[PDB]
């Protein structure tokens, strides 16, 4: 599974630009691609999604109408039209693929990003920003939301995400109780109501950089701040 | 025909071997299976009672 | 002179082996349970609906977690069932159209579905590519494989129509241990809870108890009159259950090693395809092939209910761990739940 | 008059009849889940045709005759004629769908094997074939009606809308009967042609000779019953524009009125007869 | 309404599963299933040769027509259990060889192996699962069993038979043989053929006879028989 992106750089306001995405190595057609982009300071956006079978788009409520999201199945790349770009459209936009089904985990797998230059709804807050613990203790990354996210059927769709220094997002655990493939015992969480907590035990040099959270309740997704952990 | 006589031979080996097994009574058995069925018919099964508020079938 | 010396050493022996399991019989079960209340009329009615098959079903089995379950259908595809929600999670496209077995391993990973083809294909539901891809192919049979059963994720029994079982590793795909005591076609086989035992069924109308560490048969049953299409462990592992064409079901147990129950009707003349016990073993729920299905008191050996939502001949039974829902295939390829 | 009373009863007595023939067709589609082919719900499209246009267009049609005049204030009549029109030329082009089908069997053999047994094909046709019948016939007798504005008694007129005319009738007639007619006809005498080579090759190259003299018989006979009443009816109301009420007897017309009844009230045994499901249901 | 996200693209991907499945079945639907059967030294080859595990596939077209074999004489097991895994198939391709008159088995028995063919025809054909299924019964071996019956008499299979030996008369006292075993006239019918070995007429007749079939099947749907 190999997500490579293409296609951004440097535009003038009130062009357009088209990003690609050279998906192999998986089935294109059975993933749901979903678009997030990352501020330069600090934050994660949604921008789009669309299902399996070129159906259920959606677009984000900043980006309504001059975007168009579209994948092309026999070529298995995804596309991405931009028109109208602002001044508020300078982040990084990294692929990320999706499955739904019982005992599925979406948003398994996170593309490395392309960059990009311009010249109701659920809120994620944390106000816990850096964590001075020292390799080879615990720790301890809480964050809140608007409403419970707990549904009829008795899961609790929050995610987390870990984006090392130079490195694409990678999901530790999902689903907010369940952990993903090639994650390590050490990162675990629990958390019921509105308040979420994710304890990591035995404190590696690797398990470092920025913490995000994400929601799955409702549409629009929406990230939070995110605690960067220092070393 | 020594086929015959070698897969007589290993009947008979297999016959004395079933024969050393130790029987119960079927009466012990018997109680066995009804202590079993008693024990576990309270809460565990779905069939033989039939709560409400906690079945999935709807 | 020698062959008639050897039939008469065998005779003698089943002799001695008839008056040791004679002798050692107290009671029978229906006056061990004749003080028993009975379980009285039971009534189950049609929850959930399955449309998915396009052509005849004859195996189904249920996973570990009480809401996915596998089944196997002659249009050749393989299809994961969601009990809750009616929904599908995988569709495995099948090599060879014919199948008439179907496991689930006991982790939720792995499925393999036999046929005639003497082939049994290990899938692997969970995968880095998302989509279902053959993990390994058994074909050291010689016959069609009507039985499969997984004990843990690399060991799976498997019984074929030949007289030969089989225990099998997957990651090698070799033989590991043949069973070489049947006279004719197996047809089903039950794993005990340990997952050390295992009863099997064959057409000779005998049963024979199996050992999967040292391959060799321990005791041998003869109740039935007709070749054993069905066989089903007690949830405890004491006992087994089995069922023939001669329109009779019967209960053998392993420590009295004597048929302690019969299950039979005088309207009954079809034969029997399934059989499966409850969550407590107190009811006993059988396929027949008069399009309908019974309920079976196990203690009582009396009817407690009679199923009739299928309307073609019931191949297969299931039931979940749990109790909480009991699933039932037929020819008609429409899936029903029943609690 | 004398044995009018008489007459009266035995015509309720076929309204109950028919639809209790009709029903018996519905029972057994409900109660036997193997009636799902194509042809089968055409069957039964019929059957709900006919059911239809008896229950609704009889028993109003009975009062008419049984005071010798219209036993409501204008308009109510109106949706008997639409609904009449409607049902009996859903009837007629049900029939030829079914003929169609009939000689498509035989001539696309391997292809019509799959084909069947899937309903939306079914359903789309059914229906098309519905609206069609009814944007034909109703609207146009609905909206003339408003056009001319001719009405010569409240209680006496309303029989039909423009009965008195040539052009029309002699143009509706060939869509109703006359096209319906050829096309079964040739439908038949195709089928019959395929089926004989088809036996003779392989005597050449009985049982079956039986069953080419009951399929040969079936065909000749659900033509025959078809157009043994409708072309009265078609042909009576032709004449009528020639010769304005001269030509009229006594009850003739009256009687072929119902002559048209007569057929959908022997229809539902003959033509919807479903191949051996029927047989089956039927015990 | 009640479901939550993860759930609603569940159903689509269940709709679009039970697409698949249908159009699979639709597609399957358009194939012509033929059982190929056949007792020991039958001459199967000749069909098989012309048309182009435990059971064997053949999938072959002709005229625009999907047809597909499955042999099943690697079987060596009980009949009774995979028999009715056929059932609904169009029509049973059956082989007899005509040398066989003369022949006995591979154990020395009474049994000829010409009336071991008749055993396997009879099973099959009074079997409940097939009674409506037809047979196309091919005579393999057309060339050596004339020669053959010029220097030995028919009387050693069949007795009774009196008359002309010669090669036509011969072939047609077995071909009533086979074809009166058949009890239901009514329902099935057998379609006897000899297999040409230059020719390619084995393909055209197995089309003659799937179309007879068929035909005499869509009228049975459809209210004409
Ligand atoms: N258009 C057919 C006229 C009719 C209906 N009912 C009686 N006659």
């Amino acid at each position: 599974v190999q997500l490579v992106e293409s296609g951004g750089g440097l535009v003038q306001p009130g062009g357009s630009r088209k990003l690609s995405c050279s998906a192999s190595g998986f089935a294109f057609s059975s993933f749901g691609m979903h678009w997030v982009r990352q501020a330069p300071e600090k934050g994660l956006e949604w921008v789009a999604y669309i299902s399996s079978g070129s159906g259920t788009i959606y677009y984000a409520d900043t980006v309504k109408g001059r975007f168009t999201i579209s994948r092309d199945d026999p070529k298995n790349t995804l596309f991405l039209q931009m028109t109208s770009l602002r001044s508020e459209d300078t982040a990084m936009y990294y692929c990320v693929r999706s499955i739904y089904y019982y005992g599925s985990s979406p948003f398994d797998f996170w593309g490395q990003g392309t960059t990009l230059t311009v010249s109701s709804d659920i809120v994620m807050t944390q106000a816990t920003s850096s964590v001075p613990v020292t390799p080879g203790e615990s720790v301890s990354i809480s964050c809140r939301s608007s409403k419970s996210l707990l549904h009829s059927n008795g899961n609790t769709y929050l995610y987390w995400f870990l984006q090392r220094p130079g490195q694409s997002p990678q999901l530790l655990i999902y689903r907010m109780s369940n952990l993903a493939s090639g994650v390590p015992d050490r990162f675990s969480g629990s958390g019921s109501g509105t308040a979420f907590t994710l304890t990591i035990s035995r404190l590696e040099a690797e398990d470092v950089g920025v913490y995000y959270c994400m929601q799955h309740l409702e549409y629009p997704l929406t990230f939070g701040a995110g605690t960067k952990l220092e070393l | 025909n020594t086929a015959s006589i070698a897969q007589a031979r290993k009947l008979v080996e297999q016959l004395k071997m079933e024969a050393n097994i130790d029987r119960i009574k079927v009466s012990k058995a018997a109680a066995d299976l009804m202590a079993y069925c008693e024990a576990h018919a309270k809460e565990d099964p779905l069939l033989t009672p039939v709560p409400a508020s906690e079945n999935p079938f709807r | 002179s020698e062959l008639d010396q050897l039939r008469q050493e065998a005779e003698q022996l089943k002799n001695q082996i008839r008056d040791a399991r004679k002798a050692c019989a107290d009671a029978t079960l229906s006056q061990i349970t004749n003080n028993i209340d009975p379980v009285g009329r039971i009534q189950m009615r049609t929850r959930r609906t399955l449309r998915g098959h396009l052509a005849k079903i004859y195996a189904m089995h249920w996973g570990t977690d009480s809401r996915l379950l596998v089944s196997a259908s002659q249009d050749g595809k393989l299809i994961i069932w969601d009990s809750y929600t009616t929904n599908k999670v995988h569709a495995i496209p099948l090599r060879s159209s014919w199948v008439m077995t179907c496991a689930y391993a006991p982790s939720g990973n792995y499925v393999a579905c036999g046929g005639l083809d003497n082939i049994c294909s290990i899938y692997n539901l969970k995968t880095r590519e998302g989509n279902v891809r053959v993990s390994r192919e058994l074909a050291g049979h010689t016959g069609y494989l009507s039985c499969c059963r997984f004990l843990d994720d690399n060991q799976i029994v498997t019984s074929s129509g030949d007289t030969t079982c089989a225990l099998w590793d997957i990651e090698t795909g070799q033989q590991t241990t043949t069973f070489t005591g049947h006279t004719g076609d197996v047809m089903s086989l039950s794993l005990a809870p340990d997952t050390r035992l295992f009863v099997s069924g064959a057409c000779d109308a005998s049963a024979k108890l199996w050992d999967v560490r040292e391959g060799m048969c321990r005791q041998t049953f003869t109740g039935h009159e007709s070749d054993i299409n069905a066989i089903c462990f007690f949830p405890n592992g004491n006992a087994f259950a089995t069922g023939s064409d001669d329109a009779t079901c019967r209960l053998f147990d392993l420590r009295a090693d004597q048929e302690l129950m019969t299950y039979s009707h005088d309207n009954i003349i079809c034969g029997i395809t399934s059989v499966s016990f409850s969550k407590s073993g107190r009811l006993l729920l059988a396929g027949y092939d008069d399009f309908n299905c019974n309920v079976w008191d196990a203690l009582k050996a009396d009817r407690a209910g009679v199923l009739a939502g299928h309307d073609n001949r019931v191949s297969c039974l299931g039931v979940t761990d749990d109790g909480m829902a009991v699933a039932t295939g037929s020819w008609d390829s429409f899936l029903k739940i029943w609690n | 008059a004398a044995w009018t009373a008489v007459l009266a009863a035995l015509m309720a007595l076929l309204i109950v009849a028919t639809v209790l023939g009709n029903a018996l067709v519905m029972l057994a589609f409900v109660a036997d889940s193997s009636l799902r082919t194509q042809n089968n719900f055409f069957l039964l499209n019929l059957a709900i045709s006919d059911f239809l246009v008896g229950a609704f267009c009889i028993p109003l049609y009975v009062p008419y005759v049984l005071t010798g005049r219209w036993t409501f204030g204008r308009g109510l009549c109106k949706l008997w004629l639409v609904v009449d029109y409607l049902l009996c030329t859903s009837s007629a082009f049900n029939i030829v769908l079914i003929s169609y089908d009939r000689f498509l069997s035989v001539t696309r053999a391997v292809s019509y094997r799959a084909q069947n047994g899937d309903t939306r094909r079914a359903v789309r046709k059914m229906l098309l074939v519905w609206v069609l019948a009814f944007l034909l016939y109703g609207p146009a007798i609905l909206s003339w009606e408003y056009l001319s504005g001719g009405s010569s008694i409240p209680e006496g007129h309303c029989y039909a809308e423009f009965f008195y005319n040539w052009y029309f009738l002699i143009t509706a007639s060939t869509l109703e009967f006359f096209t319906p007619f050829l096309s079964v006809t040739f439908f038949n005498l195709s089928i019959y042609l395929n089926i004989q080579r088809r036996t003779r090759l392989r005597l050449d190259g009985r049982f079956r000779l039986s069953r080419d003299r009951k399929v040969a018989k079936s065909l000749a006979v659900i033509v025959s019953i078809f157009g043994l009443c409708w072309a009265p009816y078609t042909l009576l109301m032709i004449i009528r524009a020639a010769c304005h009420g001269h030509c009229v007897p006594d009850y003739w017309y009256e009687t072929s009125f119902w002559l048209l009844w007569a057929n959908s009230a022997v229809n539902p045994v003959l033509y919807p007869l479903c191949h051996h499901s029927f047989r089956r249901a039927f015990t | 309404c009640t479901l939550s996200a993860e759930d609603k693209a569940a159903v689509e991907r269940s709709k679009m599963i039970d697409r698949n499945l249908r159009e699979d079945g639709e597609k399957a639907a358009r194939e012509v299933k033929l059982l190929l059967l056949g007792a020991g030294e039958s001459g199967k080859n000749t069909i098989v040769k012309q048309m182009k595990t435990g059971i064997v596939e053949t999938h072959f077209t002709f005229k625009d027509l999907h047809f597909k074999m499955f042999d099943v004489g690697a079987q060596r097991s009980e009949r009774k259990k995979w028999i009715h895994c056929f059932e609904g198939v169009t029509a049973i391709i059956f082989c007899v060889a005509l040398s066989d008159y003369d022949l006995v088995l591979a154990e020395d028995e009474e049994m000829n192996r010409m009336h071991a063919s008749m055993k396997l025809f009879d099973s099959i054909c009074n079997n409940k699962w097939f009674t409506d299924t037809s047979i196309i019964l091919f005579l393999n071996k057309k060339d050596l069993f004339e020669e053959k019956i010029k220097k030995s008499p028919l009387t050693i299979c069949y007795p009774e038979y009196a008359g002309s030996n010669t090669y036509e008369e011969a072939a047609a006292y077995i071909q009533c043989q086979f074809e009166d075993l058949n009890k239901r006239k009514d329902t099935k019918e057998i379609y006897t053929h000899f297999t040409c070995s230059t020719d390619t007429k084995n393909v055209q007749f197995v089309f003659d006879a799937v179309t007879d079939v068929i035909i005499k099947n869509n009228l049975k749907d459809c209210g004409l028989f």
